[PDB]
């Protein structure tokens, strides 16, 4: 009711007197609908999982990023083709592009002490390589040239820049039941209910 | 017929090219890339270097764009990295450094090409139809 | 080999809460306090104005 | 029995469809059979896909039974040429490819 | 005076921002705090955080800067209405009327045949939507252009497209006139009241006694001399999120980069000055003929672009003062060593272009291998990764004991796209393993099933009655009650209307 | 055609008597009123039904009628708006609106039966919870602030209750003990 009162508000407020069809209004509505969003529950007290939000950046203990595929981040909107301003930059505009670019940094230099970053590098239908967004590769191109490993420094930069990005690259299984979760070690699963499974102890 | 020649493809005009099986057709479309990237080729070059929102490319499906496109990324990368260097082991930059005349000036250009990598203009059929009928929206007539 | 899984010796506890004062009374609004946000929730359930 | 599955029902009320048809598969050991049976990682892997599907179609439905509506209407008749509707690889191992 | 705070970490500005209000308060309670935040979480971390520190938090107001503005313009020059008569919701509706009438005219002949096609005026509102919505970016970024198109003079050396827009616009100014709506907007008011300030004696009465603006790290120029001609008279506080120590924005000339030069940062509480660039005297050596600084680091000057237009922003300010609330940050880890090489602003990176440089690798920092604060994961679905999440942050909770469920922050590109995946995930997690989560951002509209099912109503006239689909209306608990059917009777009315014949239509008129 | 009839709904509203005083809404200027006020209060500690209750009984007889209060153990943030905030002759006072559907007739909106009616919704724990609220921030806000000299009680206005033949229909006023706030406020801080 408050957003169709809104909408026909608005239409009132510039004293449109011809005929509208209900099409327009309804357009309208499910249009409006969709750009509203809820974030109430921001700051409830369980953890937070919401989108990356331009000009809000709050200090977190851990921070994690999923959904960093090439193509899907940055997020990318194409100007109309008739705005004068996307021709000539100036200093001062705002494009969505420069916006996503500058949260990744923000969301960087946000975490206090651990930060988590995630995409999908092998696709589940064709077991066929994915690359991630070139945010998150700069950042571990520059990861794998500013340190070293220890024990390689006999190494040359490329080989040990080479051998510090594959430390922290950390591949996991396909499926939940495989068993290489269920062993002592860094991803070692906390869900039970695939280790009978994995344990393969069944009757056919 | 002719055997193709990446550093020496004439890219003028319209030009079909036949690549058979095993021959590495993603190979060549790298190289040519590159060399549109920095306009190398003398005659056979472009009139003026392009950057990589004006490069058009066109794929068949999902999976082999996005392999194109990570692909070009790290040949941008290694050239990069090469002419930084100016000693390449592979071939074909070394040939490309060959033709290349000044080695930093192509060092910035291919910087600024692979930090432009996701705004690269590598589509299928359908996206670049629906990209193209989008930022036309007036003259083809289409909704918003 | 032998595969065990691991077990959580401490449970994350949900304590820590912002609340108010309709959803620390009134459990049936439910998720009617995040759509609006200054939603007169102190009058539900109505009835017959034919 | 009527009562475990009314349980189900609940589940599938409250926390959503993957949730229910996990609870599921767990109390009757579905997955373990399913892998000691001789062709039932296939199975088990079309079931795990046709839940994720499941649960990202009655995310966008109105009602419960709108959803079995949807999968009844997918099954009478099915689409191939969708990327979605694609069958995963059956396993990871290295084995002879057909 | 307008007052701009520098520092690396937001929780410094927010105990600046405390200790400003510990010590000055406002003399009326009913005077309600003005902060300047964009977006709701914002408003709602510095309300926990206030409300935590003195005990309780009230008659806080988090308006727009936009918004903050005209109400600035509306207090400070007379004669001003409450509500803009240029608006982007305002303006669709008047251009909707507005274009068939300039359809005739010569200039616009590349919209006639834009608006030939439709019949129900779809076309027309959404090319007002998007001319609106140009129309006010321009209002905001481009007051010139618009003071320009009223006169009825071209500006030289711009798009094509401006030879449909300048009349148009003109034509609104007209038309707006003839409804007897208000005159004014932002590009008018603009130069008035900056005028107004500078030659006012004395504060006007109704200002705010100090204004805040807080976590905004984009505003626009004509925004902030508006802020600059106001700090005079009230008191502005600005608190920036710097991410580098030292000046990395460009120059437009090197007279501006000497006066840049003169330019110093007072400390908070130490009283001691601070310069802008590490080194002066090879200041010049950094920036190119053009005026672009290269930028040390090498992440900082790819993703740093929204920032460097900002502060170059903020140091034009002539009358503005500036402090330093920097912290350092000890390179005890490799998240710390990043975040130490962006506030230091070097470059640790290696290019190897020197055979020595290429040959050794002692240059580079070592790097411990049970550190974990960076990590990268690479999954085959968004299913599996969040199942993998699941359990990394089940194991960092494990790990530390001070870490609560509140400090940990999950950042997905499309949170609809990854919600069912997170919900189910979560959900399905058992009793002893279990974490507590709560998701935002998501849209309104697959909020409620009601939300839905009322916008398949909407279109009752152009629909073809089929049987599933009334079915399926029924299917909806509210409307099912509204009608007094129950399940029992739903499944004797679904075989009643199967085997009765019912296929589609309502009724021989449909 | 509601227009007639909620206009003289809304009179009867504006000029009537509040209190003892005689205060009126009509009266208060612009600047002496804030509409829907909110406020964060922090807690520190758990919050316990039973203590809560056992310490609110006491105090009030409201809540000595009603049953004992329950809830869960909450630790953090209290949320809440408040519909008015006037000051009279340097007096603040509390207002709140309440436009829930008590009974049919006007029996049903008497002081008895709004008596029950505040007893059946456990609006009384709502009204303390404000007067804590609005207590420190008088106290963080005023330099000088006593609650006995600054501080007028609560006010429920019940829209449909108000008639203009009826002064003490639609209006309960009351005003929490001191010794009760103090309690609370340290119960809450810790
Ligand atoms: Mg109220």
């Amino acid at each position: 009711e408050q957003q169709w009162q809104a909408i026909i508000a608005e239409g009132l407020g510039a004293q449109y007197g011809d005929a509208v069809p209900l099409s327009l209004l309804r357009d309208e509505l499910a249009q409006r609908l969709d750009q509203e969003r809820i974030s109430q529950r921001f700051l409830a007290g369980p953890v937070n999982i919401c989108t990356l939000m331009p000009m809000r950046s709050i200090p977190f203990k851990v921070v994690c990023l999923l959904g960093m595929n090439d193509g899907v981040y940055p997020r990318q909107l194409a100007p109309l083709g008739f705005d004068l301003m996307s021709q000539k930059p100036k200093r001062g505009d705002r494009s969505r592009r420069d916006d996503d670019r500058y949260l990744f940094l923000e969301a960087l230099i946000s975490a206090q002490q651990k930060l988590y970053i995630s995409y999908i590098g092998r696709s589940i239908q064709d077991n066929s390589e994915r690359f991630p967004s070139v945010l998150v590769q700069e950042l571990i191109d520059y990861i794998g040239q500013s340190h070293y490993l220890p024990g390689d420094e006999a190494l040359n930069c490329d080989e040990s820049e080479a051998r510090v990005k594959a430390h922290l690259t950390c591949l996991h299984t396909r499926m939940p039941f495989d068993p290489q979760n269920y062993q002592p070690g860094e991803r070692q699963s906390y869900a039970r209910e695939w280790l009978p499974a994995a344990s393969q102890a069944g009757k056919a | 017929a002719e055997t193709l020649d990446p550093l020496r493809l004439p890219l003028q005009g319209e030009r079909l090219i036949e690549a058979s099986a095993g021959t590495g057709k993603t190979f060549t479309i790298a190289a040519l890339y590159l060399r549109l990237l920095l306009g190398l080729g003398g005659s056979a070059a472009f009139p003026r270097p392009l950057t990589v929102e004006e490069l058009l490319v066109v794929t068949f499906t999902e999976a082999a764009t996005a392999e194109l496109r990570g692909r070009i990324r790290s040949n941008i990368h290694e050239l990069r990295i090469a002419c930084l260097r100016e000693t390449t082991d592979n071939p074909l930059y070394e040939r490309l450094l060959e033709e290349i005349d000044d080695k930093a000036q192509a060092a910035q250009w291919l910087l600024l090409a692979e930090r432009q990598m996701d705004e690269a203009a590598v589509f299928t059929i359908h996206g670049f139809c629906q990209r193209m009928l989008n930022l036309n929206a007036f003259e083809s007539g289409m909704l918003f | 080999a032998e595969l065990n899984a691991k077990t959580l010796q401490r449970l994350p506890g949900d304590n820590w809460r912002v609340t108010s004062y309709s959803g620390l009374q009134q459990r049936g609004h439910g998720i009617a306090q995040d759509l609006m946000p200054r939603l007169d929730v102190d009058a539900a359930g109505v009835a017959s104005v034919v | 029995v009527v009562e475990e599955f009314d349980g189900y029902r609940q589940i599938w009320r409250k926390r959503g469809v993957m949730p229910m048809l996990r609870a599921l598969m767990s109390a009757r050991n579905i997955a373990e059979n399913l892998l000691a049976t001789a062709g039932g990682e296939r199975r088990l892997t079309d079931i795990l896909h046709i839940s994720e599907l499941l649960q990202e179609a009655g995310t966008q439905l109105e009602s419960e039974h709108a959803l079995v509506r949807w999968l009844s209407q997918h099954i009478l008749e099915p689409d191939s040429n969708a990327s979605s509707q694609q069958m995963r690889l059956e396993s990871d191992k290295h084995l002879v490819q057909i | 005076m307008l007052r701009v705070y520098h520092s690396n970490r937001l929780d410094v500005l927010e105990a600046l921002m405390e200790f400003i209000v510990e010590r000055e308060r406002l003399d009326d309670p009913f005077e309600p705090e003005m902060i300047l935040v964009q977006s709701t979480g914002m408003a709602q971390w510095l309300q926990m955080t206030l409300s935590q520190k003195f005990g309780i938090a009230a008659n806080i107001d988090f308006p727009l800067p936009a918004s903050f503005i005209w109400d600035m313009f509306v207090r400070v020059l007379p004669e001003i209405p409450k509500e803009s008569a240029f608006n982007k919701q305002s303006m669709s509706w008047k251009l909707m009327t507005l274009l068939p009438q300039l359809l005739e005219r010569e200039d616009f002949t590349l919209l006639r045949h834009y608006l030939t096609d439709d019949s129900d005026k779809r076309k027309l509102f959404q090319l007002s939507s998007k001319a609106a919505d140009l129309f006010d970016q321009y209002l905001v970024y481009r007051p010139d252009w618009l003071a320009q198109w009223e006169t009825g003079h071209l500006v030289e050396g711009l798009g094509e497209a401006q030879a449909w827009q300048a009349p148009l616009w003109k034509a609104l100014v007209e038309y707006t006139h003839q409804l007897g709506q208000p005159r004014w907007h932002r590009a008018n008011l603009y130069q008035r009241f900056i005028e107004t300030l500078e030659s006012a004696t004395t504060c006007p009465p109704g200002l705010p006694s100090r204004v805040f603006i807080c976590g905004i790290s984009a505003l626009p120029p004509v925004y902030l001399q508006a802020l600059q001609a106001l700090g005079k008279h009230i008191e502005i506080h600005l608190l920036f999120t710097n991410p580098c120590r030292y000046y990395w924005g460009d120059i437009k000339d090197p007279a501006y980069l000497a006066k840049l030069l003169t330019r110093q940062r007072r400390h908070s509480f130490e009283d001691r000055e601070l310069p802008l660039f590490r080194d002066s005297e090879n200041a010049g050596q950094l920036f190119n003929s053009d005026g672009e600084q290269d930028v040390g680091n090498p992440l900082l000057a790819s993703w740093g672009k929204l920032g460097r237009d900002y502060i170059y922003l903020l140091s034009d300010l002539e009358s503005s003062q500036e402090l330093d609330a920097f912290v350092d940050v000890t390179p005890d880890n490799l998240l710390h060593n990043i975040q130490s090489d962006i506030l230091e602003l070097e470059n640790r990176a290696v290019a190897g272009v020197n055979i020595e440089e290429f040959s050794r690798s002692d240059n580079k920092r070592p790097l411990d291998p049970l550190d974990s604060s960076i990590t990268f994961h690479v999954c085959h679905s968004p299913q599996r990764e969040v199942e993998v999440l699941h359990d990394r942050l089940l194991a960092m909770l494990e790990e530390d004991p001070t870490l609560t469920p509140r400090d940990i922050i999950v950042m997905v590109a499309d949170i609809d796209s990854y919600s069912p995946f997170i919900q189910a995930v979560f959900g399905s997690a058992p009793a002893d393993r279990y974490l507590p989560y709560a998701i935002s951002d998501r849209r309104a509209r697959q909020s409620h099933p009601v939300l839905e099912a009322f916008i398949s109503l909407l279109s009752l006239p152009d629909s073809r009655f089929v049987s599933e689909d009334v079915l399926a209306l029924l299917d909806v608990p509210v409307l099912a009650a509204r009608f007094d059917i129950t399940e029992e009777g739903l499944r004797y009315l679904r075989q009643w209307v199967n085997e009765s014949g019912i296929r589609w239509g309502i009724d021989d008129d449909n | 055609q509601w227009e007639p009839v909620l206009t003289e709904w809304i009179t009867a509203v504006l000029q009537a008597p509040l209190n003892e005083t005689g205060v009126s809404l009509s009266q208060l200027s612009a600047r002496n009123k804030q509409v829907e006020m909110e406020f964060y209060l922090p807690i520190s500690e758990p919050l316990i039904a039973s203590q809560l209750d056992t310490l609110i009984r006491q105090f009030d007889p409201l809540s000595a009628g009603c049953p004992p209060l329950e809830f869960m153990q909450v630790r953090g943030m209290l949320k809440g708006f408040i519909d008015l905030v006037f000051r009279h002759e340097g007096r603040y006072y509390l207002l709140d609106y309440k436009s829930n559907w008590l009974g049919e007739d006007s029996s049903a909106y008497t002081q008895q039966a709004m008596a029950a009616a505040m007893q059946a919704h456990r609006y009384d724990l709502q009204y303390q919870l404000y007067t804590l609220a609005l207590h420190r921030y008088l106290r963080h806000r005023i330099a000088d602030y006593d609650y006995e000299h600054h501080f007028g009680g609560v006010i429920y206005l019940f829209l449909r209750g108000v008639d203009k033949e009826h002064p003490q229909q639609g209006i309960y006023t009351t005003r929490p003990n001191a010794g009760l706030i103090a309690l609370m406020d340290e119960m809450f801080a810790g």
